[PDB]
RNA sequence: CGGUUGAUUGUUUUAACAA
RNA sequence: CGGUUGAUUGUUUUAACAA
């Protein structure tokens, strides 16, 4: 929940082509199943960005590695994502879901990362098939991570302009794509 | 402070929680096997943890042969000044039983 | 040369090469593509490689393929 | 039509230092890169124009091939409506005679 | 098989920390705590010990002995980190409560806050 | 060519995270500036505007914005990001050193820290 | 503050450090070619810089026409309410030079 | 400068066989050449742990991408590792030595990670002829890493059993690699 | 000997199943594993001994290989001084018929 | 069957192969490796595999290798 | 290539540096 | 496989959580 406005306003700007946004930052939250109820888990939440040859993915894999999920208790994991997962990133979290049938996986994206490419495309479907649940940020999720993931000190959230027409462009897209 | 495990206490077995049940199974049998592992048991009500460590590391037994699909545990130890007792036994399925201190 | 896309393979085959619509590899990493005419077994095709008009023919069951001037 | 295999981190390597030679080095300034929209077939990721004199080098990149996705590379000279596939090796003369490393027609298609 | 049987308090990362870097504040900034032997991990033969906190009682020591890369705890954040107290004279050994070990400091021995092991033991995600 | 000259002050990114969190702090928890207008950075044409905070003064206003992803500096730490401090009414803009906006600042306006321009913009690499 | 500016300053571009010489070079004569990149004069003694945004961000001019191997930088601006010029200059080879403060 | 003493003792001892230590830690400090001397770099130095995916070496690359580091100034950067390189780290630190020249590094290693590996020994021995200068870390630069990176609170550094002899061990070993 | 080209990464995940399945799941503790201080030839990184019967399957992984370093893996029969070499599609059964995924010699070997 | 190791890589097969003390390697992913009998052209070695004694013969300048029982 | 941005351009990647 | 550790075992990977 430390996280600055303008990094938030930057890199998860809707638009569905962006071109100087090299980084992703992933806010991630998860849900625990106790007597039939889905319970927030407080401390279990946050969000890491991205490196150049480290992907967001891959630390929050890390990240629930060392958190010792109990095996025998159901978890939903929502992420808030500003690119859609790349090809590799896809794979392993598909693989990962594959061999974790305990946790699964809501994401959601800002923008749709190379929506044109076929790769990404059969990547993006893998991870759908894999279990797990890709939607479109649209202004509800967005004002959520303001006022959940984002050190916004009190201020009040600040659409930009544009941010429902690019959501509803980009759901278009993602239905396109997954084949809905 | 003794009077809290000694009337309501119960133990549980939560070494490897991110495993299988089936593994979770194979690996406290092996630990209880060979005297080369530790092996914890957590009280559920608290954050109290008994650690059964190898004598190496450092009348106290944990043994399978009394009953089968059951671990029973004994470890004398000095609490406060005062030597007491705790007694033990956690079923092999659900790794799970009953864990309490006595006066020896 | 072999085809590159075993039932299913050999009916997606047949299958397009009977209709059309789609794209068909053939390896050797040199490998010949044909595709559709409005996106711009025996196979013949004419080309022209380095400033002369070869023609590539061949035959798949894998098969045999050369270019010949 | 002629298609090496290769692999995507090649074809991106490939494409950034094209991008790269023809706006911030401007080097190959005069190239000319079509984008994916601009291109009828589906499957072309990318198209390089280099300019040779009258005549001029199309370097057509390919995805989604079944070759299990594949992508590849297309090297075609053009003379106005004339067109002939080329090989890299003379690809490498031709642009060395009119014309971060270089970006070689030979590195990115060799296996 | 012989066993050694310790009564492990567990706890979390953040609250062994913090009891690690306000013990050596108060070892070495403030010298209060100034006869407080901190012995550290290698100097132990069990493989499973982080720290080691000798504080002399007259003529017997009380021993805080901080565990890491134990078994997983039942709540989330017990991840493999605990802490055993006892006092120890002569080759003596006898596990004490948190609650009297604090006493105890507080009787021979007594802003950053003063090392409690009350604090440090306490379960925060049982209540 | 058509250019647009401002003076921009280089200032690390330290600074200008403090400075930003203290104009936060002090515009919604203890309101004092509450008067002041945060703009963010896609409510401005330039593409290298990080933050934009508007001080209503009189009928006039002191824009201070922040910019990063500019040149790097001389410095090791001006990496790319800087502040610039202008003063304009009625379409009529002329910047303003950083001690002339922090004067007119204590004129019209006046724990953590109040911000200050001076503080912000000051260079401690260079001295 | 005029007077700091006025007196003694000098200017120099430092616009790509972690490149090569001739490559900053480059850039910098693209940048003052096309006006669709900003270029920043850092002066050396302090963090104060120039920086030429372009019209589109938004008789200020930089020119290489006056001299071989030099780039001219002319600035008016309104600075503390009263109306001031950039006279500066700095030549290719070193990216470096003199640049100062008058009344217009 | 903010590592916790139990780390550094655990994570940088000296044994050339161990075998539970599956984090690499890297502290890392440049040093600038200005009028014939070289002066240190305060900001420009720390240290960094390790990811499965993650090595500390990429993530310095990074950090030296970041920091815009003069390419008219030399620079001399100081490692003290626990692990030593392994291949891909080892072939990423020099290609990078060789792509920027300015720029001479000097490391210091713990431990030698698979020093009885052809594989490992041809990474270190690239590495060594790439410029970089491959040492084993002795006392001398254990109290340096303790007196500067680690948060000792001004507790004075404790050395662990038999550290002179590992180091003279791992310093044959090392000689052995390098073929002196 | 016959030696199969293998990357590192598949030799690393080969040792590590059989180090876990011989210590902590325990389902072939009675293989052994012998290290390569324990072996006088230079090359070889490991060996596996899988007993079955009167008889030992050997699996050895070796590195250093000038095929610009390579890593291989040769499959061999011993009974007592008798030796054989062994195809993986042999091994798969004479495993499978006395005996994390498996450590199959087949996923190792195929290219 | 090839060599893998061309002035330097012929000069090091043949010395190699005149003095010994090496390994030779002979890819077909099968590869013949051929190792000193202490860590225990024309190319000839008994070997069992499967049951069988069988006998690998080849000759390399590249060249050509087969096994007969 | 800060633009009808087609996205590895000069990355905008950081919990307290003025508590 | 916490051991004459041969090292991807159950990782010990964290700047303030008691300022
Ligand atoms: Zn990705
Ligand atoms: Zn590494």
């Amino acid at each position: 929940g430390h996280m600055d406005p303008d990094t938030f306003s930057y890199n998860f700007n809707n638009r569905p082509i962006l071109s100087r946004r090299n980084t992703v930052w992933l806010c991630y939250e998860v849900e625990r199943l106790d007597n039939g109820t889905w319970v927030k888990m407080d401390q279990h939440r946050g969000q890491v960005y991205s490196e150049l040859k480290y992907h967001p993915e891959m630390r929050f894999l890390s990240l629930v590695s060392k958190w010792k999920l109990h095996r025998d208790q159901e978890y939903e994991v929502t992420w808030y994502i500003s690119w859609s997962p790349c090809t590799k990133c896809a794979r392993d979290m598909a693989t990962f879901l594959q061999e974790n049938t305990h946790v699964t996986l809501t994401i959601f994206v800002a923008r749709l990362y190379y929506f044109w490419d076929p790769d990404y495309q059969e990547a993006l479907r893998s991870l759908a098939q894999a279990g797990a649940t890709i939607k479109i940020m649209n202004y509800d999720e967005f004002q959520h991570c303001w006022s959940k993931f984002v050190y916004s000190q009190g201020a009040p959230f600040q659409p930009w302009d544009g941010l429902d027409e690019y959501s509803q462009a980009l759901s278009g897209m993602l239905g396109e794509i997954l084949r809905h | 402070f003794f009077r809290k495990l000694s009337r309501e206490c119960e133990i549980k077995y939560t070494g490897f929680r991110d495993r299988p049940h089936e593994e979770r199974q194979a690996r406290f049998q092996n630990a209880c096997r060979d005297g080369r592992s530790e092996i914890a048991f957590v009280a559920t009500g608290t954050n109290l943890s008994l650690q059964f460590f190898p004598a190496s590391w450092q009348r106290e037994y944990v043994d399978l042969e009394r009953e089968a699909g059951k671990v029973y545990l004994k470890a004398p130890m000095i609490l406060n000044g005062v030597c007491v007792i705790w007694k033990g036994w956690i079923d092999l399925q659900r790794l799970d039983g009953m864990g309490c201190l006595e006066f020896d | 040369i072999k085809y590159t896309g075993h039932e299913e393979r050999q009916a997606r085959f047949q299958n397009a090469c009977r209709d059309g619509r789609s794209e068909i590899a053939f390896v050797a990493n040199l490998s010949l593509q044909f595709f559709p005419a409005s996106w711009q077994v025996y196979l013949k095709a004419p080309m022209i490689l380095n400033g002369v008009c070869v023609i590539w023919k061949g035959w798949i069951d894998d098969g045999m393929g050369c270019l010949e001037f | 039509m002629i298609v090496w295999q290769v692999d995507r981190m090649r074809i991106n390597t490939w494409k950034r230092l094209v991008k790269h030679h023809m706006y911030i080095s401007r080097k190959a300034k005069d190239w000319f890169y079509r984008h994916h929209y601009e291109s009828t077939n589906p499957k072309i990721s990318s198209e390089v124009h280099i300019p040779l004199g009258d005549a001029k080098l199309v370097i057509t990149t390919y995805w989604g091939l079944h070759t299990h996705l594949g992508q590849g590379v297309s090297i075609e000279w053009r003379k106005k409506r004339y067109s002939t596939q080329v090989d890299p090796d003379l690809a490498d003369q031709l642009i060395h005679l009119h014309y971060p490393p270089l970006p070689s027609v030979r590195k990115l298609t060799e296996d």
